[PDB]
């Protein structure tokens, strides 16, 4: 129940404001900047502010914080969802999120803001559907918004029917400084770029453990996805009944399902690092990386971030494979490896100086983060079984899908 | 080709499950 | 500046009228109190181009409480726009009518709201459902007298699931303050 | 400078002109405007705001701005006095009690120094009932001959029939245009 | 003679074929025909007469003649047996008492010597309730294997969903067309 959604700037200037209910005066935005400064300077800064009887709940974007005023006990989750939808719509319409487009695309921005939410209740949020009613360069609204199918515009015709899938894996490992991994979860990401003619009803079928058990094939490699988050086009009832993944794919790239299950296997990369930091004299980095992944897979663009001293200077790197560069902006040693064959072992011996005078305050121990991304590797073992592309007219589809394995929250706790 | 794994064609359904 | 803008807005050329409307919108968005020119933009209201109509409606909504007396010259335009064949124009007019924070203007808008309550267009139905809730929030007594509760109750039992959801949300908001 | 383009435009017709539509509420103003623009008796609710339209006749685009006769809208006619070239007043002979009010309003509107180039245009509206007077009794009652430096023309038009509209348009064109 | 035109027509597709739509009343025949032609579940009143439509798929114009299951219209199916090339029967597994009547009607229609080239086409209609049987229990009850010199194919289609319609169309095309 937001009262007025406004877009601010980095200097406190409101780039654009659009009141929806008017229950909050527009002058209350002036106290938002001082309130945010006080909260940040006292550690009380939060995404949801409070200017007396009016709360300013908003998030910070690339260049501005979208503050949406509210007065009643409105759904903060609803406000956050509306803000996320607005950010996605702006990103779809404008390739960049900065003040350069706010002051240049106001004509279409105002129309989009007026059409998106009325009286604090959003009604239309599909960027592809919204692009047919509001343009920056007006006919009747499309029937898709009024119709039940608001994610598949009718009348789409293409020369070919090719759908590109992307099974993106995120290897997140929370390894403590003692050497034990605490948070080791892998979240699947099935992003598909459907480009066909018409409104096909996709019939997704994979090697799920639950599906195999129900059908009686619970003996082969089946993915035990703890959480499966279907998209809007996917029918929740069909999945709830017999794990039937039936949905109408949209035109473009979108996320259909997002698997998320815990991981109990060995890490793909094992890093053994040592810290021979002398007391204001020198420092040693005996870092050894062991690739526990399969030898048939190669981790393209391996970036193991090793946090070096903040005041360290005159560093020397004695490694084996991969480019080692120290970034003063990040204050860490970037163990950059182009191609890392599975089972490879890289040994590094760091040596950097340190000032004699001790630092005034402690800087902490940032964790070591690996940026390995090995494509064509399905760690979870989940394989797509079939994709029932059915169209009323009748056509032969050519679906495609690729599996990409990367490291997510794969950080290693420092000692 | 494409970085991150070459795209592979997908099936239509579980032919072995009827 | 102000005189030049007024002269441009009082011209018969649509090319200069669009530029003047854009400049007025930018000045208000740039932080310029353009409420003194609200009566001047009132004359350039009934326009065939939808691009200028949206800007005029936004300026009137943002310049409604500041000059309620000068807003008495828009009821006829809203009534005329409430019957446009294009569903988008009708929806925009309904949204602007409910966004106008005028006590003496909501009284004359009861008839257009009643006409648009049974609109066949789902977008028009949603716009009417939002406008009824806005009028009830602005004036509960006027909404109760207009008897829009019965129409809202039957809205949930009609087609257009988006319109049904909008009507349910409006009814929940009305009952929340009830 | 060169005025070849202006001469070429005038060879086939370039002048458009303007017009105003004022009068009391329920005086046939909206119906008269609908008949002039469309050609049918369109039934409309009282003009809460105003109506703006244009008439294309004799190669002149006669833009008409209908103004209601509401009490709160009577003093709002000064907004249309800016950038206005014509003025047409529609009389209501079927309202004996409102005749004095209409005459007073016409005198008040004609007592403005900014509205001086707008010639008088008296329209005999409601020319369908036996109680309507002639084209001189109404003028004599209103004293249209006492308007110094004012070019007034009395024309009677029947809302149901539409007779005399062509004559009024021709008279307005002859007053506005001083060419062949 | 020359058959160059026929070969040219066949190079891009010339065969169209025909089809029939028979079954008991309220058996999903009209809804099935609407889904095949349009692709939506259209609600229609009981078929007092008959429905004739065509389906364009795989370069073959599958003309479908829907026939109701009325008692007075059951003996009227002999009119459609003339100049008929296909025959599709829609079963009603949700009517246990009407299953025997449907089987008797199918036997009576299949006991005609003129309707011999029309292959059997069993459609498992009403595939949305738990009371519906499998694709073999209905066939076993109807004894479709006892039809000598009859090419029958059992296909289950859900009226609400529409699954299996493509498979049935492909099977019908493969039975009618004996080419690549
Ligand atoms: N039947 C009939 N009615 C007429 C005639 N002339 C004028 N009227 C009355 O005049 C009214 C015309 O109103 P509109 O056409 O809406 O325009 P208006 O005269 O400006 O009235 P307002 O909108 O209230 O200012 C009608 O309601 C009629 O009752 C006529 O010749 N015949
Ligand atoms: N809800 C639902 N009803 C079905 C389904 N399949 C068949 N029906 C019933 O079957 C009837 C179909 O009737 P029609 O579409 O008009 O055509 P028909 O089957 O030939 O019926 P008649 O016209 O009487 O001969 C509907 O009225 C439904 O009640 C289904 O899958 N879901
Ligand atoms: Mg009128
Ligand atoms: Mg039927």
């Amino acid at each position: 129940s937001a009262s007025a959604v406004y877009v601010l700037d980095l200097k406190g200037k409101v780039l654009i404001c659009r009141n929806y209910r008017g229950d909050v005066d527009m002058s209350e935005v002036e106290h938002f900047m001082p309130i945010l400064m006080e909260k940040e300077e006292e550690g009380m800064l939060s995404p949801i502010l409070a200017h007396g009887g009016v709360r300013f709940m908003w998030i910070k974007h690339n260049n501005l914080y979208l503050v949406a005023t509210s007065k009643k006990n409105a759904c903060v989750s609803l406000v956050f969802s509306f803000l996320y939808k607005v950010v996605q719509v702006f990103s779809e319409y404008f390739k960049e999120l900065e003040e350069e487009s706010i002051r240049d695309n106001f004509v279409i921005i105002y129309e989009l803001l007026d059409e998106l939410m009325d009286f604090g209740y959003p009604q239309t949020t599909d960027s592809k559907i919204l692009q047919e009613y509001i343009t920056q360069e007006a006919p009747r609204p499309p029937a898709t918004v009024t119709n039940a199918v608001s994610w598949r515009s009718e009348g789409i015709k293409y020369r070919k029917n090719e759908v590109f899938l992307d099974v993106i894996e995120a290897v997140n490992l929370l390894v403590s400084a003692n050497g034990n991994v605490l948070r080791s979860e892998i979240v699947g990401s099935i992003k598909m770029r459907v480009f066909l003619s018409g409104m096909p009803e996709l019939r997704l079928g994979l090697n799920d453990k639950v599906l195999f058990d129900n059908t009686g094939r619970g003996k082969s490699k089946s993915v035990e996805l703890e959480d499966v988050k279907f998209h809007q086009c996917v029918r929740l009832s069909r999945f709830e009944n017999d794990r039937t993944i039936s949905f109408i794919p949209p035109d473009g790239e979108f996320e259909l399902m997002s698997y998320r299950l815990n991981t109990h296997v060995k890490p793909l990369i094992w890093i053994e690092s040592v810290i021979e930091k002398h007391s204001h004299s020198r420092i040693e980095y005996m870092v050894k990386a062991k690739s526990q992944f399969k030898r048939r897979s190669t981790a393209n663009n391996v970036e193991i971030h090793i946090p070096v001293p903040n005041d360290a200077d005159s560093p020397k790197f004695k490694t084996t494979v991969g480019s080692v560069k120290w970034v003063p902006e990040n204050s860490e040693i970037v163990w950059s490896v182009k191609s890392f064959p599975g089972g490879k072992e890289y040994l590094m011996r760091a040596h950097f100086g340190l000032p004699s005078v001790e630092a005034e305050d402690k800087e902490g121990k940032p964790p070591i983060s690996v940026k390995f991304e090995i494509p064509y590797f399905t760690t979870s073992g989940i394989q797509v079984r079939y994709l029932k592309i059915i169209e009323k007219s009748g056509y032969q589809a050519l679906p495609w899908v690729r599996y990409i394995t990367q490291n997510g929250d794969y950080q290693l706790r420092t000692q | 080709d494409r970085k991150g794994g070459s795209y592979s064609q997908a099936a239509g359904s579980d032919s072995a499950q009827s | 500046e102000i005189f030049e803008l007024k002269a441009e807005l009082n011209s018969d050329k649509k090319e200069k009228k669009k530029e003047a409307v854009k400049k007025v919108i930018a000045s208000m968005t740039v932080g310029k109190d353009v409420s003194a020119l609200f009566p001047d933009v009132v004359n350039c209201m009934q326009t065939d181009n939808l691009e200028l109509k949206k800007l005029v409606y936004l300026y009137l909504m943002n310049y409604a409480k500041s000059q309620p007396d000068m807003a008495i010259m828009a009821v006829n335009t809203f009534v005329k726009d409430c019957e446009d064949p294009n569903p988008l124009i009708r929806a925009l007019a309904v949204r602007t009518m409910g966004c106008i924070r005028v006590d003496k203007i909501t009284e004359y808008l009861c008839e257009p709201l009643r006409k648009c309550l049974k609109d066949e267009d789902p977008y028009v139905r949603k716009t009417a459902a939002v406008c009824v809730a806005k009028l009830h929030d602005i004036n509960a007594q006027l909404v109760e007298d207009q008897g829009f509760l019965d129409t809202l109750k039957d809205l949930i039992s009609d087609s257009n699931p988006m319109v049904v959801a909008n009507a349910v949300a409006a009814l929940s908001e009305i009952a929340e303050s009830h | 400078g060169n005025i070849f383009a202006n001469l070429f435009k005038g060879l086939f017709g370039k002048k458009e002109m303007r017009i105003l539509m004022v009068g009391l509420d329920a005086a046939g103003k909206t119906t008269i405007l609908y008949k002039l623009k469309l050609g049918e008796i369109v039934t409309t609710i009282p003009t809460i705001g105003f109506n703006v339209e244009t008439v294309e006749y004799k190669n002149i685009s006669f833009t008409v701005w209908d103004v209601g006769g509401q009490d709160k809208i009577r003093p709002l006619w000064r907004h249309y006095f800016q950038n206005t070239q014509g003025l047409i007043f529609v009389v209501d002979s079927n309202d004996r009690e409102r005749v004095n009010e209409a005459r007073e309003e016409l005198m008040r509107m004609l007592a403005e120094d900014e509205l001086r180039d707008a010639v008088l245009l008296v329209f005999a509206n409601k020319q369908d009932l036996p109680n309507a007077m002639n084209a001189a009794e109404i003028t004599d009652k209103l004293g249209l001959h006492s308007l110094r430096h004012r070019n007034w023309y009395i024309q009677a038009t029947c809302a149901t029939s539409g007779d005399g509209l062509y004559e009024g348009l021709d008279w307005l064109s002859n007053q506005l245009r001083n060419q062949k």
